[PDB]
RNA sequence: GAAUUGGCUGUAAAGAUGCGGCCUACCCGUAGCAGGACGAAAAGACCCCGUGGAGCUUUACUAUAGUCUGGCAUUGGGAU
RNA sequence: GUAGGGGAGCGUUCAGUCCGCGGAGAAGCCAUACCGGAAGGAGUGGUGGAGCCGACUGAAGUGCGGAUGCCGGCAUGAGUAACGAUAAAAGAAGUGAGAAUCUUCUUCGCCGUAAGGACAAGGGUUCCUGGGGAAGGGUCGUCCGCCCAGGGAAAGUCGG
RNA sequence: UGUUAUGGCGUGCCUAUUGAAGCAUGAGCCGGCGACUUAGACCUGACGUGCGAGCUUAAGUUGAAAAACGGAGGCGGAGCGAAAGCGAGUCCGAAUAGGGCGGCAUUAGUACGUCGGGCUAGACUCGAAACCAGGUGAGCUAAGCAUGACCAGGUUGAAA
RNA sequence: CGAGCUGGAGAUACGCUUUGACUCGGGGAUGUCCGAAUGGGGAAACCCACCUCGUAAGAGGUAUCCGCAAGGAUGGGAACUCAGGGAACUGAAACAUCUCAGUACCUGAAGGAGAAGAAAGAGAAUUCGAUUCCGUUAGUAGCGGCGAGCGAACCCGGAUCAGCCCAAUCAAGCCGAAGUGGCUGGAAAGCUACACCUCAGAAGGUGAGAGUCCUGUAGGCGAACGAGAGGUCGUUGUUCGUGAAACGAUGACUGAAUCCGCGCGGACCACCGCGCAAGGCUAAAUACUCCCAGUGACCGAUAGCGCAUAGUACCGUGAGGG
């Protein structure tokens, strides 16, 4: 059996050059008249997950897309 | 006291017989089914 | 049965709550899905001789207007 | 699994030929073939030859008695003999008249 | 479990023939008793636990046989 | 030094190759004070009666004390409980390898709307004769509803 | 070596546990059966081997006491972005300041094998109570229908 | 074929066979009764009839459905095939859509295969050209309480190739090379001394291990008989869960054009491309394995099938277990 790719993982992480797992940092749904501006702005973003996390993504999407 | 089994020559043959078997598909799945175990005992008749 | 062709056969049948919405409401869940059949008439018209037998509907307007093989 | 399974139920002489004993305990004795069967692979020579007893039974007679009569053999334990050499010979089949097959050696026949 | 299987008092997972101290006791059995061997039997049935089960209940959720109901078909004509 | 990680090995079948044994006797089994750091390994002797050791390499249904584990054999409890209605037995005689139990005689005792007699349902040769005695019989049997053989069942009017 | 007398010393094994000789679990005994495996042309490491900026075939074809062909495909070769697209750059942005990346002060992969582990499958072995499908049962028992059978003897003494 | 035979059974007797037995191969004759059962009945294997011929003995006929007739059908078959019907446990660490899964099971029809098939197609090159099957694309595109999880196709490479008609050599068998002497031993194949055949050293049997003792192998021969439309509602199919939902598919209602016409290309329109529905058959590649043959780093008596044979004994009213 051709191990399945976790197609959730598919639009929320990003496989790297080096062969790190990256994502989008969160709270921009409704979390906004917070806000404050700069937290909104830097929120939409996008970010490298932690460590531990990673060997589980990378597990999620075999072919690194 | 009275037991379960309580012979009777004529309630055999009609319930477990072989013409019974053959009366209803399911009977004739039975007969088929057996014959194919290699039973000597097809049958109720058989005895 | 019916007269040209058999019938009966069907199909499941289905029906959702939170119907509809702002074209799109959150979503429609669906709380059915079971399992029914559809049917259809009667009444006696002939063949070769003398029958009766049971007719569509679709039948009864077919042969309402000419014989498709048999007659009325 | 019967013995004249390995041998095709064939016999490679016939009844009434006189044979050579080729192994055992009788090696080379002679005799004619007194009984053979092919499907057991087993024949009988005047030579071979053992002591038994007939027991109880009345008949024949009351008491026992003991008897001497020949025990058969195993098929592969004889031979057709030839004439000249006088040993333990092989077989090959050759054609004589009038639709008879034959039996020769190095040297027919037999 | 295997046994070459005493009593007191103590100690030990807190109820000891088997651990400590002290005491008692020659070896084997027969008929008898039921204090102990937490004696036997049933992986406690009370109780808790398991995002176990099943029967049952309802104005718990969801569907549904059945059933009431509008429209379409069988299904046509006329008169006001 | 527990869970756990790591390292080097022992033994088992099968397989390839090499060595090579074996009726002046293989594997297996049995005894043993020898050998190796351990799994383990040899020496000799007894058994057995036809196959097999060592070495390197390969592949596994590959190593047991547990699972109230599974199949099987044999222990303990023990010469213990029990021998299935408290209607009951005694003597003679016979038989027989053997008798409290079988056969005969004489009595005794127990049922007698039954523990007697006749059908049905069911059973299937259990009936009769002659023989038998391993097991079955809760003892014993010379006997039997057991084992062997041979016979036996007859319908226009009973039942279908 | 066997066997013994006497002295010293000594709380069965397993499991489960904070803690077992435990009066906590399992177990009569011995013999056998008895539990971490297989698969994919999957994923990811360690070891090894062959090629090496390249490496490799699958179905199949032919041959077959062997193997050879077969380049379709797959893996490296460039990244960055939501994407268009841009490209040793790219994305956010109007440019800056930044993220990812290339260079970097260097870095080799690929096919196969053995192994460690992952995934999916019964996935270490044994064990439910249950759930569903199709069938077998009213020779027991609960009742119905048709058709027959049976109730010593004694007492009491209603209407008319 | 050519001397034995008279089944496993090995047991006494009777006997058969070179006028060719026994066994092997190939056709016929006979073939009680039951079972689709089919004269009628019936608790399978038993009861009762009727008709034609016949001297009687006996023989033949007497079911239902399609057809004028001839003739066809019914029943059975482990798996494999298609079709009508269609679960739940379970996974989602609870559950309802979802998943298990169109799996299990039930029914049907049929064959040695079956299905499918001759583009109102796939598709984006104005490319390809019946279907099925394998690899691959590819866990990609997509699906999804966007959770668990489900999951194509096109291209490319293979296996096998096919498209036509209608409505106005194997199955019995035969022939078949070559060794002797001494020794150990109960027994020779082993030892030993010389010796031979090999298109034949595959294998089994022979008192222990045999190329050269037997059956065989390589090779050759071999038979009379034998064999080769659209729509609307309700739904669903493929990755297709109402999603913007195309397309097919029918249950209900309704219902157009026929060549300047018709159907598609993922709402929908124009344009540009591919296509000729409503009429049928089709071998080959593919599946399976009751049966047969060969093989095995498969098992050798708790193993291997449940059986060194038995679906028996035994258990159960029975299904069924064993
Ligand atoms: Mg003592
Ligand atoms: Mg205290
Ligand atoms: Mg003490
Ligand atoms: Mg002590
Ligand atoms: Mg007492
Ligand atoms: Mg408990
Ligand atoms: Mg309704
Ligand atoms: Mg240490
Ligand atoms: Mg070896
Ligand atoms: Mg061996
Ligand atoms: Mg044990
Ligand atoms: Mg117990
Ligand atoms: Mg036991
Ligand atoms: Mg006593
Ligand atoms: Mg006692
Ligand atoms: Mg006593
Ligand atoms: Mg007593
Ligand atoms: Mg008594
Ligand atoms: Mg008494
Ligand atoms: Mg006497
Ligand atoms: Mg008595
Ligand atoms: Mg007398
Ligand atoms: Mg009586
Ligand atoms: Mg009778
Ligand atoms: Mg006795
Ligand atoms: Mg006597
Ligand atoms: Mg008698
Ligand atoms: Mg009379
Ligand atoms: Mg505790
Ligand atoms: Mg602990
Ligand atoms: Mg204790
Ligand atoms: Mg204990
Ligand atoms: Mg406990
Ligand atoms: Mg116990
Ligand atoms: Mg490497
Ligand atoms: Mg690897
Ligand atoms: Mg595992
Ligand atoms: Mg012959
Ligand atoms: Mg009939
Ligand atoms: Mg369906
Ligand atoms: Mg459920
Ligand atoms: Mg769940
Ligand atoms: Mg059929
Ligand atoms: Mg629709
Ligand atoms: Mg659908
Ligand atoms: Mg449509
Ligand atoms: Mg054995």
């Amino acid at each position: 059996p051709k191990m399945k790719t976790h197609k959730m993982a598919k639009r929320r992480i990003k496989i790297t050059g080096t062969g790190k797992v990256m994502a989008f940092k969160s709270g921009k749904r409704h979390q906004n008249t917070g806000k404050s501006g700069d937290e909104i702005r830097g929120k939409g973003k996008g970010f490298v997950l932690a460590k531990a996390e990673w060997a589980r993504m990378k597990l999620m999407l075999p072919r690194g897309k | 006291m009275k037991r379960t089994y309580q012979p009777n020559n004529r309630k055999r043959a009609k319930t477990h017989g072989f013409r019974a078997r053959m009366k209803t598909k399911s009977g004739r799945n039975i007969l088929a089914r057996r014959r194919a175990k290699g039973r000597h005992q097809l049958t109720v008749s058989d005895e | 049965t019916g007269k040209k062709n058999l019938v009966v056969n069907s199909v499941i049948r289905r029906g959702k709550a939170r119907a509809d919405g702002g074209v799109g409401r959150k979503t429609t869940g669906i709380t059915k899905r079971v399992q029914r059949a559809n049917l259809h008439k009667k009444a006696i018209r002939e063949n070769g001789q003398v029958k009766t037998v049971w007719l569509s509907a679709n039948a009864i307007r077919t042969l309402s207007k000419g014989p498709y093989k048999g007659i009325e | 699994p019967s013995a004249g399974s390995h041998h095709n139920d064939k016999l490679h002489f016939k009844k009434g030929d006189t044979v050579i004993v080729l192994s055992g305990k009788h090696k080379g004795q002679t005799g004619k073939v007194l009984l053979a069967l092919p499907r057991d692979q087993k024949v009988v020579v005047e030579g071979v030859n053992v002591i038994t007893k007939n027991v109880k039974p009345s008949m024949t007679n009351p008491q026992g008695g003991q008897e001497q009569r020949e025990l058969a053999l195993h098929a592969s334990k004889v031979a057709l003999v030839d004439p000249e050499t006088g040993k333990a010979t092989r077989v090959r089949k050759q054609i004589v008249d009038g639709k008879k097959v034959r039996v020769a050696v190095a040297s027919g026949k037999t």
